[PDB]
């Protein structure tokens, strides 16, 4: 019964992992920013 | 029903309408008095301890029965 | 876009601050609830025009 | 004026549920007594119908 | 205590008061229960009550 | 028969959606109003913030142009980041070119820090007398430039006013400190 | 209104979140007229101060 698929998931909009001396709302704009632009230098990498 | 027998009937079926009746037209005057459904609005009401089911039940239980 | 928020729709729509945006032909939204004030702090603009109060200083009209 | 405030009001059922007013007036005062003696000499007056709501506003406040 | 309440807490201040007790019979828990000196700044806002008392068994969490 | 016995004694809230304070700006709080606090809650906000900064950091997350506006400060004391925040920049000298088009490294935030923490410590701007925008720009980017510290309170003592001296000799190093620099305040304290 | 109204906030901290109150005076109205007319006899005459608290409150109200 190996569950090792499901290991790791990223998600922004995650208020289980927001810093207490950080604006919340702001951190999750800016945690999906960070992941849109990861995975678009990864497609240009595939180009 | 507790008119039907008024003249001869036992006193335990028409104490029953007492309680059926006291209870029901309680809820039917509340939903007189609010926008609600008698499903909707529901007996979890009936746990309460207080005064005004022990004292006005018999008194009404009194003037209902006495009156007809 | 000018809103107004008070206790109900008449107080409101009676009220001293709104006599010349009505003189004017300007429309006034009415917020009459108490969860309003809420969403109006994090409702700062709509369509990129932003919402002035009434109510408030440096009213300009 | 609690209930009012209350952001999640339920505002339809506490709308039936706010409860009514009476009012009392002091038999001593030189108000009651001056009103008293206007109405007495005319129980019609417009003045003392004029009096009586603005009287009566003021003990609301 | 005092220098405990703090370790627990991050507190600066030294704790308010203490209750320290023992409950004999099948359940023989031990507890700390100290009350801080001024409330602390979210005792209502937050979404849950926030971690106030800590469960041990043998001394792990 | 029917008619008596009305009062009903039903369930009364006490659930509350509770306000958050909208923060100021530190620009709001020291220049554009001149809001005071005590030294040691100034200091305690620049704690609050090395710790947000801190927790920040250890997640690779980049935003350039660190300042002192995109903070927000709320009711109690409640000093946390945000991201709202020509118009009035700082930045470190490798941003400034057209060298490297990613200038991503958290070292340029930690120097955007330390200006943030001479703000704290000034309470007026950076370069606000010296300059207007061609010698603020130019001489910055030449990495030929400081503020001036006749800004900066002596009502601090040694211990953080060296600290921020240090935070602009940052200008000269690639040192990514924050969690020292965290200790460092923290202990100072 | 509705923030003193809160059963379980900490109001004492408004200091920070309170506006203050800008007052604006009706130019053309007739009673701001006569009241420009009643100060300029005299700056000092306590009956055009009575008017400037009486006015204030029932602008406030």
């Amino acid at each position: 019964v190996d569950y090792s698929v499901w290991d790791h998931i990223e998600v922004s909009d995650d208020e289980d992992e927001t810093h207490p001396n950080i604006d919340t709302a702001s951190l999750f704009r800016w945690r999906h920013q960070a992941r849109v632009e990861r995975m678009e230098q990864f497609q240009k990498e595939k180009e | 029903w507790c008119i039907d027998l008024e003249v001869e009937e036992k006193c335990a079926l028409m104490e029953q309408v007492a309680h059926q009746t006291i209870v029901m037209q309680f809820i039917l005057e509340l939903a007189k008095s609010l926008k609600v459904d008698p499903r909707a609005c529901f007996r979890q009401f009936f746990t309460k301890i207080k005064t005004a089911d022990r004292q006005y039940m018999e008194g009404f239980n009194d003037e209902l029965e006495a009156f007809k | 876009i000018y809103y107004i928020t008070g206790e109900s729709k008449e107080q409101v729509a009676n009220s001293a601050f709104v006599e010349r945006v009505r003189k004017r032909g300007f429309e006034v939204v009415y917020m009459t609830e108490p969860i309003d004030e809420y969403c109006v702090q994090q409702l700062k603009e709509f369509d990129g025009k932003s919402l002035v109060s009434v109510t408030k200083e440096g009213l300009e009209l | 004026r609690i209930m009012k405030a209350q952001a999640l009001r339920d505002n339809s059922t506490m709308g039936y549920m706010m409860a009514k007013k009476h009012l009392e007036i002091n038999p001593d005062h030189p108000i009651v007594e001056t009103l008293r003696q206007k109405a007495e000499a005319d129980k019609n007056d417009k003045a003392v119908k004029d009096l009586v709501v603005l009287l009566f506003e003021t003990a609301l406040l | 205590y005092g220098e405990f309440y703090k370790s627990l807490t991050n507190d600066w201040e030294d704790h308010l008061a203490v209750k320290h007790f023992s409950v004999e019979g099948q359940l023989e828990f031990r507890a700390l229960l100290f009350i801080p000196r001024r409330a602390p700044f979210d005792l209502f806002e937050n979404k849950k009550k926030k971690n106030n008392i800590k469960l041990y068994v043998r001394r792990v969490f | 028969n029917i008619l008596l016995f009305m009062g009903y004694m039903t369930k009364d809230n006490l659930a509350i959606v509770t306000q958050w304070c909208e923060g100021s700006s530190l620009y709001k709080h020291l220049h554009v109003q001149e809001t005071k606090f005590q030294m040691f809650q100034l200091i305690d906000i620049a704690r609050q913030t090395a710790q947000g900064m801190d927790y920040l950091h250890a997640k690779n997350i980049i935003h350039r142009d660190m300042k002192s506006n995109n903070i927000f400060l709320h009711e109690g004391l409640t000093v946390k980041i945000g991201d709202f925040g020509g118009s009035v920049l700082w930045m470190a000298p490798e941003v400034i070119r057209m060298q490297d088009n990613n200038p991503f490294s958290f070292q340029s935030d930690v120097y955007s820090y330390g200006i943030v923490l001479y703000e704290l410590m000034t309470g007026e701007l950076p370069y606000s007398h010296i300059n207007n925008r061609d010698q603020i720009i130019f001489m910055v980017g030449r990495g030929y430039a400081s503020p001036d510290l006749s800004k900066l309170y002596k009502n601090c003592p040694k211990a953080m006013k060296r600290l921020v001296a240090d935070c602009v000799k940052k200008v000269k190093e690639e040192r990514p400190l924050f969690p020292q620099i965290l200790s460092s305040i923290e202990l100072l304290q």
